[PDB]
């Protein structure tokens, strides 16, 4: 932001944008398919209990 | 819905400054278009006049 015209600042904070919400995204899924497996594994303890 | 003509005269050495994103006197003093500028531009010489 500070050494460049909005013009050019906004490609590259486009740029940025798409590959840290590319990021978050990866890392959602990662979570709920880990939390299915978890989830997985708390039924069956409960099935014991 | 509306048509805004604007028109002036200046010197043909600052025509590339009349353009979305650009810089100079005219472009800061002088005129300024907004960067999603929609529309036309038209120029033409008239040193003879």
């Amino acid at each position: 932001l500070s050494r460049l015209d909005p013009p050019e600042a906004e490609v590259q904070i486009d740029r940025l944008i798409t590959g840290r919400l590319q990021s978050l995204q990866t890392y959602v899924t990662q979570q709920l398919i880990r939390a299915a497996e978890i989830r997985a594994s708390a039924n069956l303890a409960a099935t014991k209990m | 819905t509306n048509v805004y003509a604007d028109s002036f005269v200046i010197r043909g050495d600052e025509v590339r400054q009349i353009a979305p994103g650009q810089t100079g006197k005219i472009a800061d003093y002088n005129y300024k278009l907004p960067d999603d500028f929609t529309g036309c531009v038209i120029a033409w010489n008239s040193n003879n006049l």
